[PDB]
RNA sequence: GACUCGUACGGUCACUGAAUCCUGCCCAGUGCAGGUAUCUGAACACCUCGUACAAGAGGACGAAGGACCUGUCAACGGCG
RNA sequence: UGGAGCUUUACUGCAGGCUGUCGCUGAGGACUCUCACUCCGGGAGGAGGACACCGAUAGCCG
């Protein structure tokens, strides 16, 4: 039968329709009057917690983060630029605010590694993603069979090389095949063209 | 000059002389969906476009017959090289 | 080219800035719980760096001590007021809605509780006209038929110092010291006397804007200079 | 964020350059501003055609702007 | 078929401003409302209000 889980699932895919819209427009009001980055006890997507990684023990955080919707905010050129490089409005970042947002959490938890990522919403302005982080010297997950891999030195600061689920999609790495050319083993390898 | 608006001449369709009728060819529309709208749209970005930036250049003070042949008998149409025609008037 | 001298003031420099840490008090309305109920003694006057006029120093009775934008009137051991039972009388506070119409006033909030936005220069005033239980008409010094919040509080009179503007400077060092005072950039030098790299108006062999000064309001900041968006110029016709 | 512990007797932007006698005519062009029946005027949505869909073609509507009208030279300038 | 500074109704573009449209954004060609959002107030509450701000895009000026 359904799992309870596969309400929340349900619900989230279509967020302003039903029930969550009203409670979205409720929580947004709290969440507007928030902080950048804020600890929340629980997951408010608990089946896409548990189905990115996580789980009901000690040493796993999770925390909503806030960040700008809309283009890059860049400086207009202050010398010479051929007309291709004069460009301001319309120029975008290269990573997603999802990968900003994961970025952002982890340097509020300098001792916690990103496991994993989902959004919560957005408003005209702000758009939300919760991350789910790691502490990599907590046993509990040290003995975890199912975490302890994150505790790997090979992990430190995984976020800030792109090895995110988030992270990895924007690279460009989600097919093995035609179009991964320039993508895979990694950007920089083929010359940073992808 | 004034020119005949029918009158007899080789048809290289039936490969035979026919009364053909001679019409100024009338622009077609044009789709949009040619490689070259294609390449308008990818090519264009920030700052100039390149070619896409160049705009319709000038004109001769006179351009040449640009007419349709068509057979009264088959139909069908032939085109023919133009000469310089200042103005050009059917008869009839 | 280079930017312009008034896009030099926004980067908000010292030479820009007015001397903040020689100024005195933001003569903002004290504040009253309710009731009014509350009134204080002039202690002394003192000159206002920051606006060339005089103000009042009160003390008022829970022991509060602050200076007030004094109307032409106010005298030592006077005694003001502020608050709904206010009595109207010159430099007495009160609501647009206590003020009978035909009133001068001044320092007129522009939102009640804001501590007074309006007429808070030099001799000015602004005329009470229009009463109601939605809306009061004020007259601006400017002229201007201004509608506020009957619940904006205002001062009963006209602010003190009263035409200083009648006499002239006479000498380039008075007005040398009075602009010590202020944050404004000065001496001033005409864009037309300056190189075209300066300023739009620069260049030239002989002075003169080798454009109509009359500029669009949508011209980008280092393009905007001369008459403004003019709806007119000059005085003929 | 400066202006600003500022509020039109303010302070921003410009021209002229103490006092004295004065400062004529021109709004056609350009500039600024206001107005505007009608004309024109983009995208989204809408409608038609096309495509089992899409590209695309056309339509209706029509913002600021422009055409048009008006104001203005101690606006740019002009007074043969 | 050198360089730079400056000019402009040179060519091409880029900021910036104005304006429409989509999102934020809700209830009953024009209107009322409150609940998001905005501003004022120490606070209670007050003013405004689906506009504005912000994000995106389009036309004009530049
Ligand atoms: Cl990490
Ligand atoms: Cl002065
Ligand atoms: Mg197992
Ligand atoms: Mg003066
Ligand atoms: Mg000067
Ligand atoms: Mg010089
Ligand atoms: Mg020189
Ligand atoms: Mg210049
Ligand atoms: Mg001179
Ligand atoms: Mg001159
Ligand atoms: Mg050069
Ligand atoms: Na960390
Ligand atoms: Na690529
Ligand atoms: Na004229
Ligand atoms: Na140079
Ligand atoms: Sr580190
Ligand atoms: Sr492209
Ligand atoms: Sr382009
Ligand atoms: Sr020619
Ligand atoms: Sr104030
Ligand atoms: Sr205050
Ligand atoms: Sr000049
Ligand atoms: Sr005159
Ligand atoms: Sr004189
Ligand atoms: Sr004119």
């Amino acid at each position: 039968a359904r799992s309870a889980y596969s309400y929340i699932r349900e619900a989230w895919k279509r967020p302003k329709e039903g029930q969550i819209a009203e409670l979205m427009w409720h929580r947004m009001q709290e969440w507007r009057n928030e902080p950048a980055v804020v600890r929340i006890e629980r997951p408010t997507r608990l089946d896409r917690a548990r189905s990115l990684g996580y789980k009901a023990k000690q040493g796993i955080i999770v925390v909503r983060v806030a960040i700008r919707k809309g283009s890059s905010r860049r400086t207009r050129f202050n010398k010479g630029r051929r007309s291709k490089r004069m460009m301001v409005n319309r120029i975008t970042r290269k990573k997603n605010i999802q990968r900003i947002a994961e970025e952002r959490a982890n340097r509020k938890f300098p001792n916690l590694r990103v496991l994993n990522s989902y959004s919560v919403g957005e408003d005209g302005r702000h758009k939300w993603h919760e991350v789910i982080l790691i502490d990599p010297d907590h046993p509990a997950i040290k003995s975890d069979d199912q975490l302890s891999w994150i505790s790997r030195t090979r992990h430190r600061l995984r976020t800030f090389r792109g090895l995110t689920s988030a992270g990895r999609r924007c690279r460009g790495l989600r097919g093995q095949g035609k179009g991964s050319e320039k993508v895979r083993p990694s950007l920089r390898v083929n010359g940073a063209k992808a | 000059m004034q020119m005949p608006r029918r009158f007899n001449t080789y048809c290289p369709h039936c490969n035979e002389h026919q009364e053909h009728e001679v019409e100024k060819v009338r622009s077609g529309r044009q789709t949009g969906m040619k490689w070259i709208d294609r390449q308008r749209e990818r090519n264009s970005g920030i700052g100039n476009d390149g070619k896409f930036s160049k705009v319709p250049g000038g004109d001769k003070p006179t351009k040449k017959t640009d007419l349709k042949y068509r057979c009264g008998e088959c139909g069908k149409a032939h085109l023919r090289e133009g000469w310089r025609a200042g103005r050009l008037e059917f008869q009839e | 080219g280079r930017r312009i001298q008034g896009q030099r003031r926004g980067r908000g420099t010292s030479t820009f800035r007015a001397p903040s840490h020689r100024y005195k008090a933001d003569l903002e309305h004290r504040k009253v719980e309710d009731g009014d109920v509350i009134a204080g003694t002039v202690v002394d006057i003192e000159h206002d760096p920051a606006r060339s006029a005089p103000v009042a120093a009160v003390e008022f009775e829970d022991g509060d001590r602050r200076l007030i934008l004094a109307p032409e009137g106010v005298g030592v051991g006077d005694e003001l007021q502020v608050g709904v039972d206010a009595e109207i009388a010159p430099g007495n506070t009160l609501p647009l809605a206590e003020i009978p119409e035909g009133v001068p006033v001044c320092n007129v909030e522009s939102s009640p509780g804001d501590g007074g936005k309006f007429a808070r220069a030099s001799g000015v005033n602004a005329q009470l006209l229009t009463h109601d239980r939605n809306v009061a008409v004020v007259k601006l010094p400017s002229g201007e038929m201004k509608r506020l919040d009957p619940q904006c509080r205002a001062t009963i009179g006209v602010v003190g110092g009263g035409g200083r503007t009648d006499k002239p400077f006479v000498k380039a060092g008075n007005k040398h010291h009075k602009m010590k005072a202020r944050g404004t950039k000065w001496p001033n030098v005409r864009g037309v006397a300056m190189n075209a790299v300066d300023h739009p108006f620069g260049g030239g062999g002989r002075q003169h804007p080798g454009k109509p000064k009359s500029i669009s309001r949508n011209a980008p900041p280092g393009r905007k200079v001369g008459d403004i968006a003019s709806k007119r110029t000059g005085r003929g016709g």
